[PDB]
């Protein structure tokens, strides 16, 4: 008659975590590194675009970037970074 | 000429028709309907209204 | 103040695109589930059940009320859908040829198709070929199935395969570990040892174990298709975006709108035909708390499979005379059939 | 619709010149100025929902049907007596009573049924079949009638002579 | 292979952004192609595709190759893409075997994709100098000591080198240099001209030009299973067996292939001398221990002879089989109960059997045992042989013997594991995203506190910046952090099962 | 409906749909077969390619993709018919020009 | 026997309590023997024997305890222990018949010993989707999602 609930109950419940220090350090180093390495220019976010109007503020707090330097002797011809 | 434009004599038969037309509904309308329908769904055929 | 509204856009159909739906897609489409074998209240009013078929939340079949979903009367209600779920998987009949083709084409141990990298290159090139046609797809199906069926070993995993054979209508088997005309490999000793306890407790197996075969069933087959390499998908000529090999097997059905099957006299073909399916499903459900033996279990499963097969069409041939079709029935195929 | 083009119509009735379906309305001697095309059936080819019923109860039903088919009388007597049997099979004492009382019950129901349709019959003809005894079935009859409070005619004097005299 | 794609895609987005990830996913779903058709499929500009593929080559998730008619394509690496979550364990391993220096080394190796020894040693030294004050510095000598130790142990190694393209195929060059590799110098270090110490940097000539190197992960993988077997034997009999197995394997490291089912036998004479002096076991007691171990019916190690002293051999494949069976036993046990483990172990030993033959052995009565067995079919752990008695094959005339297969079980279990991992990670990401308002507010107030924290400090900003609704909400963020910690721990506490499972599955293939 | 016994008008079998093409008339055929007989209007969602109702797509849970088409009612019946068999005729919509 | 059902088949019901207490107490005794034997801690080669209990020994112990008022039998107890191997708790060993009063095998006699599990509980069982009964349907696009699964979240709390 009445279809069951979306989540039927469970007799068992998951085993609790085991405590471990060097692992917890690693746990910390995981959350540190995932936020750290995103700086590496291998990571890419969108290029800057769609500015309102030229205001000399853009000259003063301008963003700086210089083109990346891969190994030009290992990849196919078109590898030039531009 | 119609029977031979494909480089082979294709008679007016359920077999010739399959070898001659491509759209789905006119196959499904003529004969071997369910077979054509299921095979078409299998292939994921698009079909234009042409 | 008001935001601009596009009132309408003159539009026209471009293409139809035929394809399959997954169990999860089927859930997402549905408005409600239906979980009852009965249809009317036992009272004098003959009112429909809420969670049984003919739920007016799914649509309308009368002149005196809207459906509880769209909220308007029969003159305009397009219709809606509900869905049901089986206890055990069952083949679709319509795609049964597809299932046997796929089981034939793939290596059982590792799910890959037994192709040479040269063959892979050739056929992916043909795939790249512009202007691919239906007929051409038939051609490639034929040629690749030919160059695969002649294989016995698998390059990938490092093992050989039997062959697929029917074991009666709606059922299928594979010839892996039978005794082989080329004489059995030493693994026959392992087969024999695996039967040791059964032989000791039941010697009547010994005359039989030499005739063993891969007793693949719908459940394991579905399980197998869950693990097909994505790279290997399109070479089955399936468009991966239209339908994926998981959906060739089913575990749920849509209950189509009432206006598809108006029931006034006050029965209809689809209506009670599907009542059969839901009743037998509840029967096997009760059986799941029964303490019963094995025979009736797999028998009830195959009964569900038979019932679905009927629910699609009616001219099925190979049924033994003990549960043959009881009368003519207009399944979907039969209402598209004929003048 | 409902209204005529603007004013006070609210009713709808059908009329049509020729093979059509238009909705008469009656504030204007009009058709709600709208009509709609009736949709209908046919050119193809009262409930189910049948309770499985207690085994002994349906045994009783089988006795009921087999009984009044002795009289080879209109099936409606069968159906209404069966309905009365279902109406009666709703009480603990009736359920707990020995089966002989149930057997005489399947006869008293037909008795009252025939009386409602003033179909001639007499106690002896019925009781010759049920292994019944005067005290048993008479007491059961009084119990059922006073339990259910049902009205029922009496044996009209001239009612029985017609069939009785024809038996000579 | 969906969950594979889901996991790898979300990880790739995590570590390289939602711009290259689409290229990566399409690549793994297409294998290899030239940039032309790739850009066509993605509908993406040439420059974007290039600035992705260059990175995917730097970390070698994709290769490149010149193909028939000279067309280059870039080949996806289906395992590389997903090894990454194992990096934690590599870092732990290096810091365990070695000091923090090895860990600072490896963290670089993977972060940059590749480096030349001059580059990596200089970079690590400079950042090392950041870790201490007072002009203290560390020389290149110690860094090179760790480096050569690692290379000798083959935990790190050289990249594939360019061929002699400067003096071959004169005229128009090939579209790509088609790098090559060789084992001859595969762990041979270069003599650098850079000398001295790390130097602190202004933040605003190469002798080892082109000599790049990368870690050898499989070396860790070999080491992981070594840990596994030694831990198993230590659990079962005693740590002394741990030491003797450790001795046998640390000599066997080079005596057999990394994936052979067995090793060549060492003599107990060699073991008796290779064992640590800290162990006082006598030769006769050592040999008697070895006889006991070879006598274990679990037979992880066998005798195989007696030439030149007691011969003994490790049987890796069976060991992996033992632990695979054990882990699957444990998962079924916890997921469904011990009784399940009992019935399972019956069917495992009694390879074919029927229900009416086990209830006595299982001692559980009817109307609970039979359905108990049946439901296991739903998850494919269980199989049934259904041998027919006749050419009729009717159900009334067949025997319903149960059956198992460990391979199918590991294969199927993989999907649940991968999907569960994806669930945890995407749950964290959802929770963070819906918390982005709160995260922004917290980070803003924390930056405000960081301002005038000690330099130019004043009291009028040290009690007001947390006075608002953040007071109860800060704990909400801390509770979010606790949930993050819980599931982050589950990650490290899931994938070791995965490691053993993939080891056991991969060794199963013969790859004819 | 069927015929004179129950008010059904006339039937125009295939063999007259053939003569209409013979002459080559197009607006006559279109009128006679879908305008006059059983014209009807339906609603679809472009995004998923599925049918909907009352200006809303239940599949995508959105409003900004639905639109209304003209259609012979028999073909709407057919599109609701196939889906039961798990053969899904998805739709791609386009400009009318 | 197919009619009687032994000392465990009672009034045509099953004496789950007797068999369960038998199992647990017999394992208690067996592991007590194993721990006390290895506490001798002299030599594994002597522990190969010391750690193993005799079936008559354990039968003598259990009937001496006399928890069940009904009698306890040789093969009945031996099978009671026989469940433990599949319980993953114990090990078996066989010797000549001269052990004990019975020598319960043809020219042989057999022993029993408690065993360590080879691994602790795995990581996966700590994951709610190691446990989540709709793991299959718990999809990001499905109405069962990690954003909405309720087990998924209660696992956060405890
Ligand atoms: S999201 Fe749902 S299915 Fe996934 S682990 Fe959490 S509770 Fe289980
Ligand atoms: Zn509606
Ligand atoms: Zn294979
Ligand atoms: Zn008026
Ligand atoms: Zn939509």
């Amino acid at each position: 008659l009445k279809p069951p609930p979306l989540f039927p109950d469970t007799d068992y419940k998951p085993v609790p975590l085991k405590t471990g220090e060097g692992e917890e350090y690693m746990l910390a180093l995981k959350q540190e590194l995932r936020e750290t390495m995103k700086r590496m220019p291998y990571f890419i976010e969108t290029p800057e675009e769609r500015q309102d109007i030229e205001r000399y503020s853009k000259r003063y707090m301008k963003v700086y970037k210089e083109e990346w330097i891969p190994d030009w002797r290992r990849l196919p011809r078109e590898m030039m970074p531009r | 000429d119609l029977m031979t434009y494909k480089g082979e004599v294709l008679g007016i038969t359920r077999f010739g028709l399959a070898k001659m037309k491509e759209s789905v509904l006119m196959l499904a309308s003529f004969e071997k309907t369910a077979d054509h329908l299921f095979d078409a769904a299998y292939f994921g055929q698009k079909d234009s209204v042409c | 103040k008001e935001q601009f509204r596009e009132t309408d856009v003159a539009k026209k159909i471009s293409h139809i695109c035929f394809g399959m739906k997954s169990p999860e897609e089927m859930r997402q489409q549905a408005h409600i589930q239906v979980v009852s074998k009965n249809l009317y209240s036992q009272d004098n009013q003959h009112a429909p059940l809420l969670y049984g078929v003919l739920d007016h939340r799914m649509g309308t079949s009368e002149k005196d009320r809207p459906c509880e979903t769209c909220g308007k009367n029969l003159a305009d209600c397009l219709g809606h859908y509900g869905y049901i779920d089986l206890e055990l998987p069952c083949f679709h009949v319509g795609y049964f040829r597809a299932v046997i083709g796929i089981l034939q084409m793939i290596c059982k141990t590792c799910c890959h198709i037994m192709l040479s990298q040269e063959e892979k290159k050739q056929f992916l090139d043909y795939l790249k070929r512009p202007g691919l046609t239906y007929l051409q797809k038939r051609g490639l199906k034929k040629k690749i199935s030919d160059k695969c069926r002649k294989k016995n070993i698998c390059h990938h995993c490092g093992a050989f395969n039997g062959t697929v054979k029917k074991c009666g209508l709606l059922k299928i088997i594979h010839e892996k570990y039978k005794t082989n005309k080329k004489v059995v490999d030493p693994i026959v000793s392992n087969f024999l040892q695996s039967f040791e306890t059964a032989i000791e407790h039941n010697k009547e197996v010994e005359p039989l174990l030499g005739r063993a075969q891969e007793n693949l069933n719908p459940l394991v087959v579905l399980n197998l298709f869950k693990r097909i390499p994505a790279e290997d998908v399109p070479l089955l000529l399936m468009n991966p975006e239209a339908g994926k090999p998981s959906d060739l097997i089913l575990t749920r059905l849509l209950v189509p709108p009432l206006c598809i099957r108006p029931s006034v006299v006050n029965e209809d073909d689809l209506t009670m035909k599907l009542t059969e399916i839901i009743f037998l499903n509840d029967v096997i459900k009760k059986h799941r708390i029964s303490g019963a033996k094995t025979q009736m279990i797999m028998e009830d499963w195959d009964f569900l499979q038979l019932q679905c097969a009927l629910y699609i069409n009616s001219e099925l041939s190979g049924i033994p005379l003990n549960m043959a079709p009881k009368k003519w029935t207009r399944g979907f195929v039969q209402r598209l059939k004929g003048k | 619709r409902g209204r005529c083009p603007d004013c006070g119509s609210t009713e709808l009735v059908e009329d049509s010149h020729y093979s059509q379906s238009q909705l008469v309305c009656s504030d204007c001697g009009c058709v709600v100025t709208e009509g709609v095309l009736t949709t209908t059936f046919s050119d193809e080819g009262s409930t189910g929902e049948n309770e499985q019923v207690s085994r002994s109860q349906q045994r009783g039903l089988r006795r009921v049907r087999d009984l009044c088919r002795v009289l080879q009388l209109p099936p409606t007597f069968e159906d209404t007596a069966v309905a009365y049997y279902q109406q009666a099979y709703r009480h603990s004492g009736i359920r707990a009573a020995r089966l002989q009382k149930k057997e005489v019950l399947v006869g008293c129901c037909v008795l009252i049924t025939c009386r409602q349709h003033n179909w001639p019959l007499t106690m002896g003809a019925i009781c010759t079949l049920l292994y019944a005894d005067l005290d048993v079935f008479s007491s059961t009859y009084m119990q059922i009638v006073k339990l259910l409070g049902l009205d029922v005619p009496s044996l009209c004097l001239a009612e029985l002579v017609k069939t009785y005299c024809s038996s000579f | 292979t969906q969950a594979e794609i889901k996991l790898c895609s979300l990880l790739l987005q995590e570590h390289f952004g939602e711009i290259v990830e689409k290229i990566g996913v399409h690549l793994i779903r297409t294998g290899s192609q030239p940039l032309r058709v790739i850009a066509h499929d993605t509908g993406t500009s040439l420059d974007q595709v290039k600035k992705a593929l260059c990175v995917l080559v730097q970390h070698n998730l994709v290769s490149y190759q010149v193909h028939k008619r000279g067309v280059v394509e870039y080949e996806a690496q289906c395992s590389r893409v997903l090894r990454m979550l194992r990096y934690p364990r590599y870092i732990y391993t290096t810091k365990t075997l070695y000091s923090d220096t090895g860990e600072l080394i490896v963290e670089e190796l993977l972060l940059n994709g590749k480096l030349t020894m001059s580059a990596v040693v200089k970079k690590v030294a400079d950042r090392l100098t950041e870790t201490m004050e007072d002009g203290k510095t560390m020389d290149y000598a110690e860094v090179s000591n760790t480096f050569v130790r690692l290379a000798d142990t083959h935990f790190v190694q050289r990249c594939p080198s360019v061929p002699t393209t400067e003096n071959s195929d004169p005229g128009p060059p090939p579209p790509a240099p088609t790098l090559v590799i060789n084992e001859k110098d595969m762990y041979l270090v270069p003599k650098l001209s850079l000398i001295g110490k790390g130097k602190r940097r202004r933040s605003s000539p190469i002798p080892d030009d082109g000599i790049y190197w990368q870690a050898n992960l499989d070396r860790f993988h070999q080491h992981f299973r070594d840990q596994a077997i030694v831990s198993a034997v230590a659990n079962r009999m005693d740590q002394t067996s741990s030491e003797i197995v450790r001795t046998m394997l640390r000599m066997s490291e080079i005596t057999t292939s990394s994936s052979a089912p067995f090793t060549q036998p060492l003599s107990s004479n060699e073991i008796f001398r290779s064992l640590p002096v800290g162990y006082n076991i006598s030769k006769q007691v050592l040999d008697q221990y070895l006889t006991l171990l070879a006598d274990d019916p679990l037979e992880f190690v066998g005798k195989s002879g007696d030439s030149g002293g007691g011969m003994y051999v490790i049987n890796l494949h069976k060991a992996l089989a033992s632990l695979a069976t054990a882990t699957l036993e444990s998962v079924v046990q916890e997921r469904f109960g011990s009784r399940c483990a009992r019935i399972f172990r019956l069917v495992l030993q009694k390879k074919h059997i029927e229900q009416k033959q086990v209830e006595d052995f299982a001692m559980i009565p009817a109307k609970e045992a039979k359905d108990m067995l049946y439901k296991m079919l739903s998850e494919n752990f269980m199989s049934l042989q259904e041998i027919p008695k006749t050419p009729d094959h009717a159900p009334s005339r067949t025997f319903y013997l149960y059956t198992v297969n460990i391979l199918s079980a590991a294969r199927m279990l993989l999907h649940r594991c991968y999907k569960s991992i994806a669930n945890l990670i995407e749950r964290r990401q959802f929770e963070t995203k819906e918390n982005k308002r709160l995260l922004e507010k917290s980070q803003r107030v924390e930056a405000i506190i960081a301002s005038m924290q000690a330099t130019g400090a004043e009291e009028a900003q040290l009690q007001e910046i947390e006075e608002m609704i953040t007071a109860p909400e800060r704990q909400q963020l801390e509770t979010l952090k606790r949930n993050v910690n819980k599931l982050d721990a589950s990650e490290i506490q899931v994938d070791e099962t995965i490691f053993l499972l993939e080891s056991y599955i991969e060794c199963t293939m013969k790859r004819q | 409906t069927e015929g004179r016994s129950r008010d059904g008008g006339l039937r125009l079998g295939e063999m007259e749909r053939d003569c209409l093409i013979g002459y080559g008339a197009s607006m006559l055929l279109l009128e006679r077969l879908m305008i006059s007989s059983d014209a009807f209007e339906v609603d679809v969602c472009g995004q998923c390619g599925l049918l909907g109702y009352s200006g809303w797509c239940h599949y995508c849970k959105s409003s900004c993709h639905v639109s209304s088409l003209r259609i012979p009612y028999a073909c709407k019946l057919l599109f609701q018919e196939l889906q039961s068999m798990n053969i899904i005729p998805r739709l791609k919509l386009s400009k009318y020009n | 026997r197919s009619v009687t059902g032994g000392a465990w088949y009672s009034d045509q019901d099953f004496e789950s309590e007797f068999v369960e207490v038998l199992n647990q107490q017999c394992f208690k005794f067996l592991q007590s023997k194993a721990e006390t034997a290895r506490e001798s801690k002299q030599n594994p080669m002597i522990q190969r024997n010391s750690s193993f209990a005799s079936s008559h020994e354990v039968w003598k112990y259990i009937c001496e305890l006399g928890i069940s008022k009904v009698e306890l039998s040789m093969e009945d107890i031996e099978t009671i222990l026989n469940t433990l191997i599949y319980d993953g708790k114990v090990e078996m060993t066989i010797i000549a018949a001269k052990e004990g009063t019975v020598g319960s095998v043809d020219g042989h006699m057999k022993l029993y010993r408690a065993v360590n599990p080879i691994i602790p509980p795995t990581g996966l069982v700590r994951a709610p989707c190691g446990l989540c009964p709709v793991f299959d349907d718990c999809h990001e696009g499905g109405e069962i999602s990690p954003s909405n699964c309720i087990y998924m979240t209660e696992w956060l709390e405890f």
